[PDB]
């Protein structure tokens, strides 16, 4: 057997590999990028969005994010996805951002997913994962977006109700808002200190 | 074969997140312990991207940035296999790269470091592994990268690289190192690794049976991600 | 002899309170430090417990549950010595334990693993060290208890233990293992003892000379609680 | 010479050996409890009781504690202690308690201790020992309980004078009220965090 | 290919028949030396069984003669490999065991050991290789048997098993015991094997990225049977 | 290269595995058996039975033997044969038994073989291959079974004349009877001592 | 204390029947395996012999068979304690020497060889171990005895030894030589014994802080036996 | 833990250390014999004399034989006999002999012990412990000798029932006589062949 490659930080020019156009770099006609959203994708459309913050409460300028999610009848577009049904056929599910340099703002376009089945014939609320890499960060953090008007399936979360210390399980519900007819939900992660956000071991 | 999860990631195998060697992991790392989940069909199932929307020069850093010349600095082919912790290859998985030109400068906003700028340069590049978990890519060797952490702090010549497979659970970032550089030893980033054999792991070797006369030196370098277990029983996964 | 206090806990030869690896003490262990006392009679004395509210079959795990059968399992007999630090026999000292039963299983309400209970088993029992220190009970060897610090982790087969003694300063509660168990060198809580050798103290040795034929298997396990100093010159504990 | 045994974690079945009838066990005729007050035990009767936080600022729903104390003249009932002094026949000046599943709260009825002798001469303040153990927890971690209503004697006891960080010492004094003529002490103990509890190495 | 004959059994590699420290054998062991013949159809044939008349758990003690519950002991998956001695896979053979419960007893009208009998244990199981020469089952760990050879004999906790697979000079009974268990170095029936090298083949070895979280542990065996050798001149077999 | 695994005696409980029903175990609903003719199967029926003796002249009361042969025209029913004949397809040329606890008697329904090729042009006399497991047997014991009623090809066959001393060849040659019309040849193996039955290392 | 069986003998401890280089043993070894008991009454017993019947000489070789003057040869005491496995000491235990006289001529009918007889020396003593184990006697050195196994084999100086104690299962007879005799090396007889150590602990180690001077050497020589088990659960032996 | 110190043959002379009357020596004034018949012992008289064979069936005459045996009442003159019951006073229950050098033939003059407790509640048949030592013998040889009129007794001895070859029960059981009144048991022992005398390890 083998051993995993060690996990190392990204540093702090992680966008010249990943998100080129941020470091201003011209070199591939098609750039992976936020915007998971297609002219015939299905389902509601949302913009996800917040900022990550450090131990002294200030934003990190320089974070990288990613999402992987399923489609609107949460099945994912991955040949791994042993539901049997179809998927969305106009849908990646992932997505890519890097935080604003000045202020250190990230979103996504995306549409909320629908629920996906769980172990043992559960199943999970509506959710999207999500890993955060930067500069301080020694292995990418993995995290879960809920959504705070899903209180019904969120409440029968398996992954949820594994989190045993409860008043932790409110930091991974984001918060919808409507701003001129879109659809928002803002979700701030707090590395570190009070309200810090859940991160699991995938 | 009915794939079940894939197998637990080793911490003792990775850097911890609070190393206060390297000083900015101690206002980004998360003082509670990770929580540990069973896996769903969320952390095995990944996106797929397509070969068809990859441009020619992508896995050529000599050539993809080119403009009225070749950047200067020292010619060499990077290729290697990328294969799961049971040994098996991972296939089309992508890949993506990026690092510093010949002079330890990197082509980022930030980057204020005088080393001269390469304008025939610009350091990423990206390819997806084949059938057998191949991959291969040509780029000019970085020069090492003098930054603060303690004031003096420099990092050995490296390329940073990613890869997005199979399993979201796979999700990986690191960087590694070429044979023989004596600055492998006094950097505080590789040493937040804990073990000597992970930190071996990250050095590629020189390969001199594929390097090409008076063109080109050649660095083999393999990469390992977890992987999957069969299941022959009851199937929870789902 | 007039007795003086115990001699310092040596904190080197136990675990740091703070021990990541584990990760139920990130939350669970205090962030000064403990403050030491110059000991006072209430640290050197100890309650009495009497053998008559005994019952006889309290150090015999395989009979005191019993109800319509025998529990199903390996029959084995620990047995052993309590001594302070100096090589003194701990006399009268109250020893209790506890375990899971052959598959791994505890007989407890917040227990849920699939491992199946067995409705002729309790798992535990006590017994007080005779005049030479010595103590002897019988009981099923315990499967190895896999739980959730990382997902997939397993800890050995193992029976905790807990001792009353003398002084309120010699009281502890430990858990001891049996020789050859693989699951040892990778077990979180064990490695949580920094040294080597203070971890080769929680393992039983197999007793082959003190086998019961067609019966049970046997293993020797001593243990060893802080021990007074003796006074000859000034005394100043009261 | 020999080394002391290393100390592991009780872990979160510590009832199972320790107060089976909590883990619903019934194996033993007698069995230890959280009552030290016997038909003609002397002195005054009180219950102490409290609950113990992590560094969440929730309580642990699986810690065990145990108290070591004098009898109302200040004589401990073991043989080593060395005053001289007869002490109560119906006293065992221990006991052992594990918090509720559901609350996390734990209590004792025992009575008020006496002071008892402290050092070169001096006399300590009326206090009891505490000790608790549970998963997450290495070593039993050791503290004291002394009582708002002897003011007097704590401000002259040994030990709390010796915790140079005054702010400290209020940590070990726990509160008298009167619950229906009853008298009891409520000690809260935090493990860590603002307030934490002082612990000592004895 | 034409297949010659299977190359001769090494007799140095296994154990002799006449072992007076495994005293049933003084009597039931041949007083003349075996007469080796040359190999005819006979010896390179063998049976062939097909995997249809197989029910679903017949490679699952743990619930192939389950009746009000689970069996009580240690979950354990044990898979591994078995190959011919030129490693080529073998393929579809059949692969049976048997074993004592958790107790250390048998499902058997002539064991009177007192361990206890698990109402919900049977104890076999068979199973085909695949195509690569895998195989897995899932059953509970046994415990160690004691009984008289010397009075106080203790074998080591283990699985018997039997392979019968493509030529009838394969035809092989042994059994095989787990990495650590402190037994393996007394037993009288594991040192009729005349070397250090092959008591070590018996013995199956913990598979940790193979255990299944809060289930079952894993343990890998593979086994080598004699191979055929390819004939490239005169074929006499015929 | 490897080395073949080592062989392990059967121990006195090889029932359970490879004879469940003889030790009281169902578990299966396919029990491999030691009758190895099917209704269709071609050729003349006949009974294999005998005793296994141990050093002392004792039967042993917990072997287990397993037959190997050829059908009635001589080809086996394994991929392995060359013959380029087609095999009786009712028929697996194999089966299993265990000795009575009681008596020690086992015994076998099958039919005669024909005669098989031997090396070179040669011509084996018909015989059943058989191996004995046992208690006290560290590896399985190799023997052959010849009729006495084939005395003309038995004092041809190659393996027979390759036994150098002549009188060991009798102890391989079972004697016919005719009991009730029913042909059965008598075999018994005697392990050591007199007239010990030759064993080989095929 | 309740007393339970003897320990079983370690067979590897001890020479086996049939040992061909010893002749003597070819036909007088049995054929069959020994058949181990389970212990009753009748094998923990023994019986008690009174040291009133004991003459004052018994355990004087020097003195006890001499008429006209003293024997010939080496004056040496030879002492040491008689203990069970478990390191108790064994007392009251009859302990019976023979050996040869300095000639190593034996005093026996049936020896014929030319070393002379001493006429003061007879060579047999006894002796009780005390109460701790002890015991002690004094003889003259024997000299080296030639015999017939191969023509011209010799035994090293030794003295015969047997003991009665405290069970029937202890009952043995040996013999034990002394330090630094080149013989040891190439005895048949103590070559029977298959292990190194064992065959060390016969030798008797010269302990110069106890010779007398101008007058007796002295060795120093401990023998081990058997030693029984304490119970305390069921006790079976009745 | 110690190893126990290894056996070694006695040799042709282990008369002069345990019988040295017979290698004519008189150096003691009490030696050790084989009567173990003192004047007022209780019950039935009887001699039990036979030779030692060996593998050639010749006797050896130059082996030693001892003796350990219960009272009338089945009670062991040892303070180790747990029974509470008293013995007979004038009883040793051992005795030592030699074979006569010319004739191999050895006896003792005792008594017929009466039955001891066995193993969990049972009763074993009368019989005598026996165990010899001689040149060409490593290890005492230890055996029992039970009585052929004791065969409803004998029947159900546990210790004879151990014994899996049945047929080997016998070489354990001596043969009455009477000889001029006097009641002899003929018990012969047979080292190594036919009919071998079934050794114990116990
Ligand atoms: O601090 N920086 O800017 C750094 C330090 C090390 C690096 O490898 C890097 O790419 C950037
Ligand atoms: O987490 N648990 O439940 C555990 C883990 C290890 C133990 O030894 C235990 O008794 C309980
Ligand atoms: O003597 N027996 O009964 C035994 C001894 C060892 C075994 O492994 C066994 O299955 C049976
Ligand atoms: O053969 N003998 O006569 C011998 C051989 C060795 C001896 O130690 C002995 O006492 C007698
Ligand atoms: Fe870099
Ligand atoms: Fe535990
Ligand atoms: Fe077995
Ligand atoms: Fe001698």
């Amino acid at each position: 057997e083998l051993k995993e490659t060690p996990s190392q930080t990204g540093g702090p020019y992680v966008h010249i590999g990943l998100l080129p156009k941020q470091a201003n770099i011209e070199v591939f006609e098609h750039n992976l990028d936020n915007n998971l959203v297609q002219d015939n994708t299905q389902g509601q459309r949302i913009r996800l969005e917040g900022q990550v913050f450090d131990g002294l409460g200030l934003p990190l300028r320089d974070v990288l994010i990613e999402i992987w999610q399923a489609d609107t009848n949460g099945v994912y577009p991955s040949q791994a996805d042993t539901q049997g049904k179809q998927v969305d056929p106009n849908f990646l599910g992932w997505g890519r951002t890097g935080a604003d340099f000045g202020t250190g703002f990230w979103s996504f376009n995306t549409i909320k997913p629908g629920a996906v089945p769980g172990r043992k014939g559960s199943t999970q609320a509506p959710h999207i994962s999500l890993i955060i890499f930067a500069r301080g960060i020694n292995i990418g953090l993995h995290t879960r977006v809920y959504f705070d008007d899903e209180a019904e399936a969120n409440a029968k979360d398996p992954v949820l109700n594994s989190i045993e210390w409860a008043t932790r399980r409110q930091t991974l519900v984001a918060k919808r808002e409507e701003r001129d007819g879109e659809v928002v939900y803002r979700f701030d992660i707090r590395i570190q200190g009070e309200n810090e956000t859940v991160f699991f071991d995938i | 074969i009915i794939w079940g999860a894939y197998a637990q990631r080793n911490t003792e195998d990775h850097p911890p997140a609070y190393a206060p060697g390297y000083k900015t992991s101690v206002l980004r790392s998360p003082k509670n312990a990770l929580i540990s989940i069973a896996e769903t069909l969320s952390e095995v199932t990944a996106p797929h991207f397509s070969a068809d929307k990859f441009g020619p020069k992508d896995n050529d850093l000599i050539l993809n940035y080119a403009k009225d010349g070749l950047p200067i600095g020292e010619r060499v082919i990077v290729h290697g296999y990328v294969r799961d912790q049971f040994g098996r290859p991972v296939k089309n998985a992508l890949v993506e790269v990026w690092q510093a030109n010949a002079s330890g400068r990197y082509r980022h906003p930030n980057d204020q470091y005088i080393g001269a700028m390469d304008p025939n340069f610009g350091g990423c590049g990206r390819m997806l592994t084949d059938d057998n978990g191949y991959y291969v890519f040509r780029t000019i060797k970085p020069g090492p990268y003098p930054w603060r952490n303690r004031i003096n702090e420099w990092s050995p010549a490296h390329i940073h690289f990613s890869l997005i497979a199979d399993g979201w659970a796979q999700r990986l970032i690191s960087q590694f190192y070429f044979e023989g550089d004596t600055l492998i030893d006094s950097c505080p980033i590789l040493k937040t690794i804990p073990s000597e054999q992970q930190r071996r792991a990250l050095i590629a070797l020189e390969d001199k049976s594929n390097f090409i006369e008076a063109d080109s030196r050649c660095y083999r370098f393999d990469i390992t991600l977890r992987g999957r277990r069969a299941t022959y029983f009851e199937n929870d996964l789902t």
